[PDB]
């Protein structure tokens, strides 16, 4: 019974991948990829913010290592759950 | 023995249902040939990224 | 003042365009990291269902 | 100083950028190797059991 419920749970990943969920038309996959890439771009920009160019004291952005990564993980979870890898490609 | 055979028939129906669920779940993971958009886009590793 | 101002007017352009190239590399790295993370999540799903 | 530090930054970017394309070329391969040899054998194995 538990694995039948597991089958019921796992028979919706590809089903939700089948539908082209679309929010402005631009799908939610493209907007979610752009938003997640914007968050990861902020992460890499904080990685590549020039330390010597910083007028103030250097800020070790490990909070940006963690919390921005968790927000990115939530956005990527929504992106992967609602969308197929083919139109991701 | 008659009730035993009826309940073995019940459990055989359960085993056929289990095999039905297994066969239902095979096609998602035997889906390795995603060289087209026509086939359900299940896993990314079944594609070609070139 | 003129000799410094010509090179500085070029140097602001150099800084802006090199930061544009840097942001292009950053966006490409973000997309590649997203795609690799999706592959890793698919692998974890495969192992868990296994 | 910003230009030379950004050259170091470009090296620190390209060290992952060059590896990402190579590991994503083989990203289908190792997952499908796990599929056809470990996961899908267990996927069948429930039914003959």
């Amino acid at each position: 019974q538990r694995l039948q419920n597991q089958l019921r749970r796992l028979q919706d990943m590809e089903r939700k991948a089948k539908v082209d969920v679309t929010f402005g038309l631009e799908p939610v996959v493209l907007r979610d990829v752009r938003t997640a890439c914007t968050l990861r771009a902020q992460f890499l920009q904080n990685l590549l913010l020039p330390q010597a160019k910083r007028g103030s004291l250097p800020t070790p952005h490990d909070d940006h290592f963690g919390t921005s990564y968790q927000q990115w993980l939530s956005s990527v979870e929504t992106l992967l759950t609602n969308h197929p890898p083919g139109h991701v490609l | 023995q008659g009730i035993l055979n009826a309940m073995i028939t019940k459990i055989s129906n359960e085993l056929q249902a289990l095999t039905d669920e297994v066969t239902q779940l095979m096609m998602f993971f035997r889906h390795s040939n995603l060289g087209q958009g026509t086939n359900p886009l299940v896993f990314l590793s079944q594609f070609s990224l070139e | 003042k003129g000799d410094f101002d010509l090179q500085i007017a070029k140097q602001d352009y150099y800084t802006a365009r090199q930061e544009l190239v840097l942001n292009q590399l950053i966006k490409q790295k973000a997309s590649f990291e997203l795609l690799q993370l999706s592959y890793e999540i698919e692998l974890r799903k495969h192992r868990d269902i296994y | 100083q910003l230009v030379e530090e950004t050259q170091e930054q470009v090296r620190l970017l390209i060290k992952g950028n060059s590896a990402s394309k190579t590991r994503l070329c083989r990203s289908p391969g190792e997952v499908l190797a796990l599929v056809q040899r470990k996961v899908v054998p267990t996927f069948e194995a429930v039914a003959p059991q």
